[PDB]
């Protein structure tokens, strides 16, 4: 019996790579040119690859998963079974995937339209963000923050109602307790004596990583209200929350577009030298050739040549649409390609290290069967691509290339510059990515009753991230579903895991390599140990659990804060002493109305 | 004089699991057309040295000829166990000759897929020696019988290489001859001069 499932998955591993990579080729097609001839195409393939996946799913249920030794061969069988989810009648994941796509659609197409100019009717993107981004205005800021949410918002609302029902129908059919300890099974270890992990222990773990986090949140929130008190004057309380119209997007995801008016010291000048460095135009072959030679000197492989013939490196004439998100694809067969709509600018560049590093990881476990080509967990991919920008963001790196000036002053104001900016970005989204997690969670589990989702969520809000309404929401409102990731069926937690996960690499790596300054100062460049540490974890794919390719590198098993922790401690202190005639923490009661 | 040409410059190659044979005899061999050539990509003589060869006669040299992708070469080689070895052309550990392969995506792999190159994937016994394999017969796995329909733990024996020009290197189609040389009582029939 252990035998037949060897056969089975030979022939598993040799089908998928045909429907895998013609769904693979047919997707890259469309997503190089929008046109109803490639999406039919692009889609027809993904349908025979995903009605693949139905059958073999089931087959793979029939071998019993105890009765094998193998541990490869055990984890193989598991994905492919762990993968069957058809448990709900045919109408009603009918009716299902008819609301996954209508709250896609409404989120995509909603618009809002000016009430003094009816003629400027303004979508999310591109629009309503550049309000909420750009905008000192905090009633043309509260306009479009509450027109989402009372429009588009109030659509979804009843959409959301339904999806909480057939998805927590589908997760209770499969042995789950909610659609919540659904996602959380992405990082459940059952097996393997001392690397286990549970759908629950991932709970205790974010609660408990994210209690130390706290006092460094307090302090960045203590320092940005005061800034913002003298940018929306007379409209915040020194001791409330911050209003969520004023925190930079549609949401308070991020806090980056407060940088200009939280900057620490703006009298020094910033690093991000885009437009003289746009004059070094050099051309994307050199951009792409400098994150070959970056990944080449630790220790990693060059691209491959498909990259350089087959892949989306600039914007080709003007007759051939193009989708411009970044993103780098392994399609299977030695396939390595990245599609980015770049220009020859700064922001980019870092990005460019990011994707070509979610293609060093796609390189490295192609040598894994079919089913263990991924990474250990959902944060690991992200993790992997943010520490290569992270590394070469550092002026060391810039000075070498030849792109900053050779005699560049680093005082310690310019590292409270750079360092509140990361902080507004890594450290301002992880109390929102927990909260939204939070409610999500309490909602599958049946917690949250129909009649309190806002309720509850905006009583979050003030205690978790700090962030009172600006006008009150009543049961009618369904701000979550408001954003991309809730509405569009995603998984959450993935941007707080990773983010502790990327930390500890770069720990590890910057350790491995012996670095001698602050964390925040590191660059793996040249660091051949680094490389091999750092690849001993990605050759790894999904095989060895997460919690053993995580020890590889860090030598941890489960996320760890310290290493976050450490690399914002010299702003941290700082952020202390700012706040010494401030007030740390915030009254969940205040609110901009009555 | 030797017919060379005839087996590198061939149009059309089979498939591993169908491997060709060709018996060369009398004749003037020159190897100098194949070891001074950027056109082979890997040319491993085991048993033999690559160059001192041409002045060595010999009694007869079969040439065997098929596909494998880029990744599935290293298994042309003495001692070996994948699928291609396992199933479809397993060398000798005490083999003396070369072998010869060089990439033919221009000439193998079309845009829409070259699906024509097929390996034996699912066999009861492995290969010996020089080995070959035609039957189609369905492979049976487990203990109930399969007929001659296809379905549970019955498995059709072929599977197909997928030859497109958007390949990675390992999965690009390689045409590999793997010259056997061999020297029986009588010792001298094909020589070079
Ligand atoms: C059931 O399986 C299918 C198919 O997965 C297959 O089987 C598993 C065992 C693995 O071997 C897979 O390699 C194999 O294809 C699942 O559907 C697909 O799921 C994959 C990911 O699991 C989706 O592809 C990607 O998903 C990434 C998740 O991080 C996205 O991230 C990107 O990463 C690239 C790196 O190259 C970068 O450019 C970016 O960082 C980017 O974020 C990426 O966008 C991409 O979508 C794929 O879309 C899914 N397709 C379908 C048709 O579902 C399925 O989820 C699973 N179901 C379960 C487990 O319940
Ligand atoms: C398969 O076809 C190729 C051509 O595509 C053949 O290569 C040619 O081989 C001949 C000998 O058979 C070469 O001629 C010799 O060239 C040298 C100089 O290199 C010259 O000094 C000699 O006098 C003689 O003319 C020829 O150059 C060579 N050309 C190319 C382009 O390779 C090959 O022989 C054919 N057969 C095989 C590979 O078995
Ligand atoms: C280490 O990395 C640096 C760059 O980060 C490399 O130094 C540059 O090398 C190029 C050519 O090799 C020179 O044109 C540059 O002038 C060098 N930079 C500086 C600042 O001088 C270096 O080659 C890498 N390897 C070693 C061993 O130092
Ligand atoms: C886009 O397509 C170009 C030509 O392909 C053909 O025309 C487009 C409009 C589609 O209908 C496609 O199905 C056709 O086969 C390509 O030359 C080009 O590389 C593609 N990608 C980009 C980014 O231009
Ligand atoms: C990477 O490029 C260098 C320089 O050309 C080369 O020596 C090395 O073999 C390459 N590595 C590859 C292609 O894996
Ligand atoms: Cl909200
Ligand atoms: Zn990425």
């Amino acid at each position: 019996t252990e035998d037949l499932v060897n056969t089975f998955l030979e022939k598993f591993n040799y089908e998928a790579e045909e429907l895998s990579y013609q769904s693979s080729l047919a997707s890259w097609n469309y997503n190089t040119n929008i046109t109803e001839e490639n999406v039919q195409n692009m889609n027809n393939a993904g349908d025979k690859w995903s009605a693949f996946l139905k059958e073999q799913s089931k087959l793979a249920k029939t071998y019993p998963l105890e009765e094998i030794q193998d541990s490869t061969v055990k984890r193989q069988l598991q994905a492919l079974q762990q993968n069957g989810s058809s448990v709900l009648s045919e109408d009603k994941s009918k009716r299902l995937n008819t609301i996954l796509n209508t709250m896609s659609t409404i989120y995509s197409t909603g618009k809002v339209c000016n009430p003094d100019n009816p003629q400027e009717c303004l979508l999310l993107e591109p629009g309503l963000n550049e309000i909420m981004a750009n905008s000192l205005d905090y009633n043309e800021r509260l306009w479009a923050w509450e027109s989402w949410r009372s429009e588009v918002g109030k659509q979804l609302r009843p959409l959301y109602e339904e999806y909480v029902v057939l998805k927590n129908e589908m997760a209770r059919a499969n042995h789950y307790e909610d659609y919540g300890d659904y996602w959380r099974g992405d990082y459940e270890v059952n097996g393997v004596d001392g690397y286990d992990y549970s759908r629950g222990q991932l709970i205790e773990d974010v609660e408990h990583t994210f209690e130390e986090i706290k006092p460094l949140y307090e302090h960045l929130h203590a320092y940005v209200r005061a800034k913002l008190m003298n940018a929306y004057p007379s409209y915040i309380s020194p001791i409330g929350c911050l209003p969520a119209h004023l925190l930079g997007d549609m949401w308070g995801r991020f806090w980056t577009n407060l940088y200009s008016l939280t900057v620490p010291f703006g009298q020094k000048p910033n690093i991000d030298v885009t437009d003289a460095m746009v004059d070094q135009a050099w051309d994307a072959q050199r951009i792409f050739k400098e994150a070959e030679k970056f990944f080449v000197s630790v220790g990693l492989p060059n691209m491959t040549q498909g990259f350089w013939e087959n892949s989306m490196l600039t914007e080709p004439s003007d007759s051939w649409k193009v989708v411009c998100h970044p993103t780098a694809w392994d399609l299977g067969r030695g396939d390595f390609r990245i599609k980015m709509c770049t220009k020859v600018t700064m922001d980019d560049f870092l990005t460019a290290h990011h994707e070509m590093g979610h293609i060093q990881y796609d390189m490295a476990y192609a040598a894994q069967p079919f089913l263990l080509r991924n990474g250990a967990n959902e944060g690991f991919h992200e993790a992997v691509g943010e520490i290569m920008s992270l590394s070469a963001a550092t002026p060391k790196h810039l000075k070498s290339i030849g792109l900053l000036s050779p005699d560049f002053q680093e005082d310690n104001e310019t590292e409270i510059n750079f360092l509140l900016k990361q902080a507004l970005t890594i450290v301002g989204t992880l109390p929102f990515t927990y909260m939204l997690e939070k409610w999500r969670w309490m909602v599958f589990k049946g917690e949250i009753p129909k009649d309190q989702w806002m309720k509850k969520w905006w009583e979050m809000k003030r205690e978790i991230v700090g962030v009172v309404e600006p006008v009150p929401h009543d049961e009618t409102y369904c701000d979550p579903a408001s954003l991309f990731h809730v509405s569009n069926d995603y998984s959450f937690i993935r941007y707080y895991t990773r983010t502790l996960y990327q930390f500890q690499f770069q720990e590890a790596l910057c350790q491995a390599a012996k670095h001698e300054g602050p964390l925040h100062k590191c660059d793996i460049s040249n660091s051949t140990e680094a490389g091999q540490k750092l690849f001993n974890m990605l050759r790894l794919g999904k095989s060895e659990p997460w919690t053993l390719a995580l020890e590889n590198v860090v030598g941890a098993k489960n996320m760890n804060v310290r290493p976050l922790l450490n690399y914002f401690e010299p702003l941290f202190t700082w952020l202390k002493d700012q706040n010494k005639n401030s007030f740390v923490g915030w009254s969940t009661d205040w609110s901009p109305y009555a | 004089l030797c017919p060379f040409g005839e087996v590198f410059n061939a149009t059309k190659f089979p498939s591993v699991y169908a491997w060709e044979r060709k018996k060369i005899s009398n004749c003037v061999a020159d190897y100098s057309v194949l070891y001074n050539s950027t056109f082979f990509s890997t040319f491993k003589c085991y048993g033999v040295s690559a160059t001192k060869l041409n002045d060595l006669c010999f009694s007869n040299v079969y040439a065997d000829s098929f596909v494998v992708k880029g990744d599935d070469v290293r298994q042309i080689a003495p001692g070996q166990t994948g699928v291609i070895a396992d199933y479809n052309y397993k060398l000798p550990d005490d083999f003396m000759g070369c072998v010869l392969a060089w990439n033919t995506r221009n000439i193998d792999a079309t845009s829409t897929g070259n699906y024509n190159y097929k390996y034996r994937l699912f066999r009861k016994s492995n290969l010996k020696p020089f080995e070959r394999d035609i039957s189609t017969e369905i492979y049976q796995a487990g203990s109930t019988p399969c007929n001659g329909v296809e379905g549970f733990n019955c498995y059709f024996p072929l599977q197909s290489y997928g030859f497109q020009p958007t390949n990675g290197v390992g999965y690009q189609p390689y045409r590999v001859v793997v010259l056997s040389f061999e020297l029986l009582n009588a010792p001298a029939t094909v020589c070079g001069p």
